[PDB]
RNA sequence: GAUGUCAUACUUAUC
């Protein structure tokens, strides 16, 4: 729809005067509905009428509508119908919510977007339905089942999320009948999804509720198919949890032990790969629950071959980091041949097994390093070092985390000398992955073995790999810059080497080839100024001074930072391009939409405003501080929070009388993340220089009539209050008035920032005898509770929680008294709810605050214990 | 003199304000904490010090006003009319059983002595001039922040553990900087802009002027 | 965090292992999320922090840059003695986004 | 089961405390101990309202905002006024000229006044104990007097002068004072002229 | 107006003692905790009088204290658990003459509450774990060991809490290189407190549980749990491995109870009471510590009741399992909250009401004329023991520590004519009380 | 993967007067095909200018790549086109 | 829901006296037993001694208050 | 005062 072909007219309607050119619709306002999706809404083409004519399909007909308005609506309307169905979800009952929520998401011409749609609308729907979806569990677990399989990570958390929401709703007796007759299903991949959803319910419902269950379903002797969904289920609830299975490994392991004796492969696989599972979470202690497990693992790998004995090498190369020293020698010395008799295995799942298996059998002592380099070294480098495993991700990764492990054992050099040599192919991915390796093994190890005889040859290959780089990756800059800190001074004769490919790499027809030039010039920046180097840093910064012309953003937001790193690495007033020419020469560089230019731009600017601020003439500043409220209401999170520091920084440097009204005169401006980055800026400036000055200022903010200024100078108040703390004594009395007239207020906003600042203040002012104020504030915020609106509720509670710290947990418990029996339960929720925080907060220092009660016929409260005197 | 101070044992203690010309006794001054104390001691005539059971201490003060004038039935919150209020809070970790305002020494200044269920002794003595008890508090913001207990509680936390203190300066805790490394001591002194002898000084003139 | 309303901590048993923070969350607080006055480091649980979890966000889940504290309003209030303050479930946030 | 508001005014020892919705809880004499306890607070009264307590003042005219003495004596309310004044009779074409060419030196006053009214001329406001509650007509309700004294207002609407000369100082009632004795209700009250002396008491009154 | 707190006289009275070699020496140390004050003495075996190296104020309240030696090493650590939520590991520094924190383990919120861990705080005897429990349903172990650069290290906290279970006494059991084990008597007050007939709250005695901590799953379970048919007040470990006997002994109110599990039958003695003493119309007696001591021969426990008749306690057992328990009335002193046998013949009584005594061991076992008694013996009609009171035999007093506690009500008067006011106070409870007058002279 | 903000028009401000049509077909062409380029020619306009590319994606890339880019007059922001922000001035 | 199963003694809406009073008496018989000033006047008020009165204390903890209603 | 459609405005250093 967004890239199909417009008219000349659609074109020329859309653009206004002064440019010079160089039924099928139901029932009115309803959504535009897809040819394919025609047979779910067929009941809203034709009116309702709903006159004599109207059961209970009736209000599903309007479920059904609201569905179809929030798959393919606007996103105001799909809040308003998701607003309307989680409200009245128990009103209009799970039955026919599940009914027409199960065949849209199960139709073949559905989306992601839609999809997830329905998992949120189904995730939603599922707290108001508590204890009413157990009939409904097993056609929301066919619907769910393939989501936790699917490619995208986010698909698969929200599967886990829905599986683990309905465990919790439909209990653990209602999944456990659900999942039975799914285990001996004849489709393999509805067995292995319904293995995923039984290690998931064990995992959000515990492992000893599903124990006894998955012991009966692995002991039964029926079939191999039940045994190994059940083997599957173990492995993945060991996958699943990390650390949790730790307290029941000898109970899972005694079940996995029955298993890889039967004549079947798969279930003996199955077995294996549980094991190494297990073992995989007490990879440092496993032997202890695994000792009946290594005898008839071992004689696999002795007496048969194949991809059983893959899985046998695997638990064994999983379980050997857990057991003793002599044991893991006892079995690297007998392992150690089947790894090598396999590194000509044309499987790639076996190969994997194998790479994997390297990683761990030399990991510790008892394989010597001459041994690994004659007869391991040679065979994993002529055998695994091929194209084709670069290819694949979980080929690369291992294989680099093998190379890594490799060479902490053996050592540096040897597998540099050996690496160094593919770094000028013709192949981008194993260059990148020989580049990561190289970074890897210079940031683990060092590049202290590497003599002279190989590093000029490792230098050449990195900028063999730099200048023929085709993407945009990072980890060939990563890789540079890792070498030149491992080298340090190492690489005195190379920086006319490389820096003159780096300012013949500026000058190109490409626009990434001159970022990247200026990302390796911003990488080895600090490799300049320990190797006593200072012209050419001086050169390069005049140089780079004339290179923020360029008209690529990306290059000239890599300048930005490779000038940033030049003067950081550099002082900031002995730089050949100095602040005096650079200052007013980074005045319109501000002015740019971009992203990551800006926030270089706004990090230069704090840095000459905090290191440099004697190198204007105090007017420019004045200038930059009106541009310093355009660099908000950006969607970076970034810019907005070195704008502040900004302002904050040109406030003591120009004096905070000019910002000041500058950030007041931006108050109002009635847009979102534009108003809290003034009034966090406004409260940075009276943090860094004295507040007192801003203490007048903004008690005239409030005496303007208008709501946002208000409020934007209360928020300034209290992120001042937060942000001085300790220092808030002095300024509390001038505070309490507009506290206290703030807080009569009709608006919910000004009432829950007038309760922020009186949280803040009794948090900063907690234990310096400013109890007086806060129980005069707690009287008008003490109405406050009884609100409706979660964010009033939440600042009520959060002052209350506050308060509580300060003037003692005695005056919050005098003033939640009397509303605990109340008999209103909308006020004794809100009282039962503040006195378990006030319990949860000081519990030994309500027991001297108690009241007496009185003692009853049967039982007796008065304690007499306390009530005695010497 | 011509008043009672009736403490009682669950609530505060209350005042009681007696006549020459009739017989009647009228509370007219009640505190609004409830503290359990056990004994009190007067030290002016408006202000009365007491302790509690719980290991707490603390000064009750009168309002300026003082309406005693009272003769004789709804209170402010069912009890008396004038509230009183609270200026001095601390808590000392035992039973403070005794306690009386006098001079142990000879020509120093009066001071209230206290002694407690532990077998411990300690002494309030107030202070002279408010640059003396802002030295005496930033020694204490340095200390707590510099030197942290071995048990691992929070010294701001330990004081204000029933009720939260209010111009209460610990002297146990500003008293630990000579019995700390000369780096500290020197950086805590660098930062109070002084001497660590200078500082010793300061922090045993106090001690040999109030006590022994 | 204080801003998404759906988010829940783990609030397991806290052991040994220190919590990092990402580049995008450094120096924001774990509960207020306020990135003023530090007062006491994050101790993330065992479960939390096993394998491939080590050194990552507590807040969001990346790649952890710097050690994550929290602030000075939440240790006074005993707000850092609870369980782990580490966000296990992502739901409407971060999520939505990534599909549009 | 649930008692009526006799059975439990009676059974309690402080039956003003006693409401008529105390009788339908699941604990009346819990409650009845508990809002008659020495430092509780009671609940506000808007927990049976429907106006959410705060749509009550829409219609009624409020100040904006009262300042202190402290903050108004430093002239900065003044220079903010007639800076609002000045920003207000600029177009936009002067908002953005000011933006690329801005005149520094707005008010700048002083730097050590604002210290001086911040840290020497602090001034404690008028607070309140924990007791006292807040509800919507408490701003309004402002009512909440001695026999033998009178105030300013009072001697104006009345036209009395307010002199030590007791002959022209007390009210005219004081001549049906005389003829037909003290007030009954006040045995101790003392009136000059009638049984006080004149010019000793000069208050006009006295509560003795 | 602002004041400040001094501490003139610091605090004397002892509620925790522990003993053992703080420094590293071959001489043994004495650690007290007196609530708010850690101080460490040093027990002189030339002069034998008792000389303080180091107080220290903590700022809380120490619920909890007790020294533990490392596998392998010299020094011992001290293990402090006070209000706050945080386990304390320390060492006593004797060149710094400080006590450096050497660990500080959070594991809670604040205040003395009982959800809170530090009440209870258990060791095991050869150093591989340390048991923190709270009043009720909260539990932790935490595994100390030892890192190449001769230091130590805490592992992460394990989690042994058990709902609707109150928790009286903890202890750790002696087990040689094997599972250390932790033996409490808990409490279910699920039944006592869901029932309102009121006799579900009679039949809801303790019993005794051994939570095993298995070092190969990193888990703390429940091993065993074995009910009682008394109340337990508290509990006793006894030495073995290579020593005996590994159990737990428990008292209760004129019982003595040997409950090892596995193989070992539950051995019961009544507490011998006094000979024609009118003092116990219908009420019993109990212990209030347990002082064990092992002089590289055999084992024994100064125990002492609620009168202060100190007992020692000897069990006669076989190759494995345990025969009978033998006690006789050893020698009589004032009630003290924890005893502290040190070596060399010396015993440290640190009385909570009272001052403090240190007394030299003279005539050890003294089974050559007392009539001691045995659990074997066929004795009916109740307890059937009555030992005669007797002064002082086997120990003579050495040093006598002004430590009284109990200041209850003092005043400052000069009636003594003299230049310097004074103080006359109270002290002592019960019999022990007296007044005391003191000044700022010296002696 | 495109969020409902991007469309196949930019918008770019502050535009150099004395640019010609070949240096801003240029400039645009880089990213992709260019379907159409309007600047403007009036004293109410001058500064801007609206690029209409033929691919979606291209126009997004052109978007990510031009904002505040190099220009004589100033940063040569490219923001999206809104039907409600171009005609406000209406 | 369950912050009443984790942190228990905090009640709800729906909680009675009885079980507020047992809560309290559950925490200021903890509050006792885990100060020692406390104790000790506990102590001083009787004749008994602390573990005597630690094990009065530690045995009330079942139904402070007597049987529910 | 409540309901269900529409618009405006506000809050959480949300992205």
């Amino acid at each position: 729809e967004r890239n199909r072909p417009l008219s000349d007219e659609e074109l020329d309607a859309m653009f206004p005067e002064g440019y010079k050119v160089l039924n099928d619709q139901p029932s009115g306002n309803l959504p535009f509905l897809k040819p394919d999706d025609i047979q779910y809404f067929d009941k809203l083409l034709v009116d309702v009428d709903e006159s004599t004519l109207s059961p209970e399909e009736q209000k599903e007909r309007k479920i059904m509508k609201l569905l179809l308005k929030i798959k393919n609506g606007t996103p105001p309307m799909r809040k308003a119908a998701l607003r309307q169905i989680t409200d009245k979800a128990r009103e209009f009952g799970a039955g026919p919510l599940f009914n027409q929520i199960l065949p849209l998401l199960m139709s073949p011409t559905l989306e992601d977007q839609e999809r997830h749609l329905l998992v949120k609308v189904i995730d939603r729907i599922l707290y108001k339905l508590d204890d009413l979806v157990r009939p409904y569990v097993h056609k929301i677990l066919v619907v769910i089942e393939p989501l936790l399989i699917d490619e995208d990570y986010y698909a698969r958390v929200e599967g886990r999320e829905i599986i683990s929401n309905l465990a919790k709703a439909a209990g653990l007796a209602t999944m456990i009948s659900t999942m039975r007759p799914d285990i001996d299903n004849m489709d393999e991949y509805v067995r292995n999804t319904t293995a995923r959803a039984f290690a998931v319910v064990a995992s959000a419902l515990g492992i000893p509720s599903l124990l006894p269950f998955l012991k009966a379903v692995c002991k039964s002797k029926k079939s191999w198919q039940a045994r190994h969904t059940g083997i599957k289920i173990v492995q993945q609830i060991a996958i699943l949890m990390g650390c949790a299975i730790l307290p029941h490994l000898r109970s899972l392991v005694e079940i996995i032990e029955h298993g890889l004796v039967d004549e079947q492969q798969k279930v003996r696989t199955i077995s294996a790969l549980a094991i190494a599972a297990l073992a995989e979470a007490a990879t440092p202690y496993g032997i202890e629950s695994f000792d009946s497990v290594l005898k008839p693992l071992w004689k696999g790998i002795r007496q048969h071959r194949g991809k059983g004995l893959a899985a046998f090498l695997k638990a064994i190369g999983y379980l050997i980091p857990l057991m003793d020293a002599e044991y893991a020698n006892y079995y690297t010395r007998e392992v150690m041949l089947i790894l090598i008799r396999e590194f000509q295995s044309p499987d790639e799942e076996m190969k994997k097994i194998v790479l994997k298996v390297v990683k761990q059998c030399c990991g510790t002592d008892g394989v010597e390093a001459n041994y690994i380099k004659t007869e391991i070294l040679p065979p994993f480098f002529k055998h695994f070092w091929q194209h084709r495993m670069a290819l694949d991700r979980r080929n690369y990764r291992q294989l680099v985390d093998t190379t890594v492990e490799l060479a902490n054992k053996v050592g540096a050099a040897e597998i540099i000398s050996r690496i160094v040599d593919d770094l000028k192919d013709e192949a981008e991915q194993y260059r990148k992955m020989v580049m990561e390796t190289i970074e890897k093994i210079m940031g683990n190890l060092g590049a202290a073995d590497i003599d002279h005889k190989l590093e000029e040859q490792l230098i050449d290959g990195i900028l063999y790999a730099f200048q023929e780089q085709t993407t945009e990756d990072s980890v060939m800059l990563n890789g540079f810059g890792t070498v030149v800190n491992a080298l340090g001074k190492r690489v005195k004769p190379y920086l006319p080497q490389i820096c003159g490919t780096v300012l013949w790499r500026l000058n190109n027809k490409s626009a990434k080839v001159r970022q990247q030039a200026a990302d390796l010039i911003s990488r080895t920046a600090v490799v300049m100024k320990t190797c006593q180097e200072e012209k050419l840093m001086g050169h390069l910064g005049v140089v780079l001074y004339e290179y923020l012309g360029e008209e690529y953003p990306e290059v000239l937001g890599s300048i930005l930072g490779a000038l940033k790193a030049i003067v950081n690495v550099i002082g900031m007033h002995k730089m050949t391009p100095p602040i005096k020419d650079l200052l007013p020469r980074l005045t319109p560089i501000l002015k740019n939409r971009h992203e990551k230019v800006q926030e270089n731009c706004i990090d230069l600017v704090g840095r000459i405003a905090d290191r440099g601020a004697e190198y204007v003439s105090a007017r420019e500043w004045m200038r930059i501080c009106f541009e310093l409220l355009e660099l908000l209401k950006a969607h970076k999170k970034a810019i907005r929070r070195a704008t502040v520091n900004t302002f904050g920084y040109i406030a003591k440097a120009i004096g905070p009388h000019d910002v000041l009204a500058t950030l007041l005169n931006n108050l109002k401006v009635q847009e979102r993340q534009n108003r809290v980055c003034t009034t966090v800026a406004i409260a940075i400036v009276a943090e860094t220089c004295s507040p007192f000055t801003v203490l007048p200022a903004l008690m005239n903010e409030y005496r303007v009539p208008e709501l946002n200024v208000q409020n934007g100078v209360l928020k300034s108040l209290s992120f001042l209050f937060e942000y001085i703390g300790e220092m808030g004594k002095d300024y509390i009395y001038a505070v309490t008035p507009l506290l206290e007239d703030a807080l009569m207020d009709r608006d919910l906003v000004h009432r829950q920032t007038a309760s922020a600042v009186v949280q803040h203040m009794s948090l900063g002012v907690y234990g310096f005898g400013c109890e007086d104020s806060l129980n005069h504030l707690l009287n008008y915020v003490w109405p406050n509770v009884f609100e409706t609106s979660p964010h009033v509720i939440q600042a009520v509670m959060g002052a209350l929680e506050g308060l509580r710290v300060a003037i003692g947990p005695c005056r919050m418990l005098q003033y939640c008294l009397q509303g605990l029996f109340h008999p209103a339960r909308k006020v004794r929720d809100v009282y039962w709810k503040i006195y378990n925080s006030i319990y949860i907060g000081s519990q030994d220092a309500l027991i001297a605050h108690y009241p007496r009660i009185y003692n009853d016929d049967k039982n007796t409260y008065i304690r007499y214990e306390l009530d005695y005197i010497l | 003199g011509h008043r009672v101070i009736v403490s009682d044992v669950q609530e505060s203690f209350i005042w009681v304000r007696y006549k020459r010309n009739e017989n009647q006794l009228i509370i007219f001054a009640d505190d609004t904490y409830p503290r359990w104390v056990t004994t009190a001691s007067l030290l002016d005539y408006d202000t009365v010090a007491g302790a509690d059971k719980f290991g707490n201490i603390c000064v009750v003060r009168l309002p300026p006003n003082t309406n005693d004038e009272v003769d004789e039935d709804r209170g402010l919150l069912n009890g008396a009319s004038q509230k009183a209020e609270v200026i001095m809070n601390y808590h000392v970790g035992e039973t403070v059983l005794s306690l009386q305002k006098t001079t142990l020494i000879p020509g120093g200044s009066e001071s209230l002595v206290y002694t407690t269920l532990s077998g411990g002794i300690g002494i309030l003595v107030p202070f002279t001039s408010h640059e003396d008890h802002d030295f005496f508090q930033h020694v204490e913001m340095h200390l707590r922040s510099e030197h942290p207990p071995l048990c691992g509680r929070d010294h701001l936390s330990f004081r204000s553990y029933y009720f939260p203190v209010k111009n209460v300066i610990d002297g146990d805790l500003c008293e630990q900087f000579n019995s700390m490394e000369p780096n500290k001591q020197k950086n805590v002194s660098e930062e109070l802009d002084r001497t660590p002898p200078e500082v010793s000084k300061k922090l045993e003139d106090i001690r040999t002027r109030y006590a022994f | 965090a204080k801003h998404h309303p759906d988010l829940i901590f783990c609030r397991k048993q806290a052991g040994v292992a220190i919590g990092r923070l990402c580049e995008k969350c450094d120096g924001k607080c774990v509960i207020c999320d306020s990135y003023v006055r530090p007062c006491t480091l994050v101790r993330i649980c065992d479960e939390c922090n096993y394998g491939s979890y080590q050194g990552r966000c507590v807040i969001c889940g990346g790649p952890g840059v710097s050690d994550a504290y929290y602030c000075k309003e939440c240790t006074i209030q005993e707000k850092d003695r609870d369980g782990c303050p580490k966000i296990v479930n992502l739901g409407s946030s971060k999520t939505d986004l990534f599909y549009e | 089961n649930r008692f009526t508001v006799a059975e439990l005014k009676q059974l309690v020892a402080r039956p003003d405390v006693v409401e008529m919705h105390d009788v339908t809880a699941q604990d009346p004499k819990l409650l009845v101990h508990l809002k008659a306890t020495r430092n509780s607070v009671p609940v506000p009264r808007h927990w049976c309202f429907k106006r959410k307590y705060l749509q009550g003042k829409r219609g009624i005219e409020k100040p904006p905002f009262e300042l202190p003495d402290f903050i108004k004596r430093t002239g900065i309310q003044e220079m903010r006024e007639a800076l609002q004044e000045k920003e207000e009779q600029k177009t936009m074409k002067s908002k953005m000229r000011e933006k690329v060419r801005p005149k520094m030196g707005k008010i700048d006053i002083d730097y050590q006044k604002l210290h001086d009214a911040f840290f020497k001329w602090q001034t404690k406001p008028k607070l309140t104990i924990h007791g006292d509650l807040y509800y919507e007509g408490k701003e309004f309700e402002t009512r909440l007097k001695k026999p033998g004294d009178l105030s300013d207002e009072l001697r104006i609407s009345l036209g009395m002068p307010v002199g030590p000369n007791a002959h022209k100082v007390p009210p005219p009632w004081l001549i049906a004072m005389q003829r037909y004795g003290p007030p009954p209700s006040y045995p101790n009250l003392k009136i000059p002229g009638l049984n006080s002396p004149i010019p000793e008491s000069c208050s006009f009154g006295y509560h003795a | 107006m602002f004041l400040y707190n001094l501490t003139l006289q610091r605090a004397t009275g002892i509620s925790f003692a522990i003993h053992g070699n703080f420094s590293g020496t071959k001489q043994q140390e004495i650690v007290v905790s007196r609530g708010k004050i850690l101080e460490l003495l040093r027990p002189d075996p030339n002069t034998g009088k008792v000389h303080t190296l180091l107080t220290v104020e903590v700022f809380g309240v120490i619920r909890s204290l007790m020294a533990f030696r490392l596998t392998g090493g010299t020094k011992d650590y001290i293990v402090v658990g006070s209000d706050s939520g945080r386990i304390v590991i320390l060492e006593y520094q004797p060149s710094k003459n400080m006590f450096e924190k050497i660990h500080q383990e959070t594991f809670g919120k604040s205040g003395c509450r009982r959800i809170v861990p530090g009440q209870f705080l258990a060791v095991d005897p050869k150093g591989r774990a340390v048991m923190i429990s709270a009043i009720e349903k909260q539990k932790l172990v935490y595994i100390l060991n030892r890192d190449a650069a001769a230091r130590l290290t805490i592992s992460s906290p394990l989690e042994a809490h058990k709902a609707n279970t109150l928790v009286y006494h903890v202890v750790g059991v002696d087990v040689g290189f094997e599972n250390p084990m932790f033996a409490c008597l808990e409490m279910d007050y699920e039944e006592a407190d869901n029932d309102p007939t009121g006799e579900a709250a009679a039949n809801t005695q303790q019993t005794l549980t051994f939570y095993e901590l298995d070092l190969g799953l990193n888990h703390v379970v429940r091993k065993y749990s074995e009910p009682l048919e008394e109340h337990g007040n508290f509990l006793i470990t006894v030495p073995g491995g290579s020593d005996g006997p590994s159990g737990v002994l428990i008292c209760s109110e004129n019982y003595i109870t040997y409950k090892n599990f596995g193989d070992q039958p539950d051995i019961r003695c009544p507490i011998p009471r006094r000979r024609n003493d009118l003092d116990d119309p219908e009420r019993g007696m109990i212990f209030v510590c347990s002082a064990t001591h092992k002089t590289k021969s055999m084992f024994f426990f100064l125990a002492q009741t609620e009168q202060g008749d100190i007992f020692k306690i000897t069990l006669e057992t076989d190759e494995d399992m345990v025969t009978e328990i033998r006690l006789k009335y050893f020698d009589t002193v004032p009630v003290a909250a924890a005893m502290c046998v040190l070596k060399t013949g010396f015993l440290f009584v640190a009385s909570e009401f009272g001052n403090h005594y240190l007394y030299q061991i003279a005539h050890l076992g003294d089974d050559d004329e007392e009539p001691e008694f045995s659990s074997a013996m066929p004795l009916e009609e109740g307890d059937t023991f009555f030992f005669q009171p007797r002064p002082l035999k086997n120990l003579v007093l050495v040093d006598e520590l002004d430590s009284l506690s109990p200041i209850l009500f003092c005043q400052i008067a000069d009636l003594a004519n003299e230049d310097t006011p004074q103080l006359y106070v109270a002290c002592g409870r019960g019999p022990r009380s007296s007044l005391r007058v003191l000044r700022h002279g010296l002696e | 993967r495109l969020p409902p903000e991007v469309n196949r028009i930019l918008y770019i401000r502050n535009l150099p007067y004395k640019i010609t049509a070949e240096e801003m077909y240029d400039i645009f062409g880089k990213y992709g095909p260019i379907r159409q380029i309007r600047v403007g020619n009036t004293p109410e306009t001058r500064g801007t200018a609206y690029v209409v590319y033929e691919d979606i994606f291209d126009a997004k890339n052109a978007c990510d790549h031009l904002s505040g880019f190099n220009v004589c007059n100033r940063y040569l922001v490219v923001l999206y086109y809104n039907a409600n922000r171009a005609f406000q001035k209406m | 829901e369950h912050l009443q199963s984790k942190y228990i003694g905090t009640g709800h809406a729906d909680t009675t006296k009885w079980e507020w009073l047992v809560n309290q008496h559950r925490d200021s018989y903890c509050s006792y037993m885990g100060h020692f000033d406390l104790l000790n006047y506990f102590a001083i008020a009787e004749n008994e001694s602390k573990a005597r009165v630690r094990f009065n204390l530690m045995e009330k903890m079942l139904q402070p208050c007597g049987p529910p209603a």
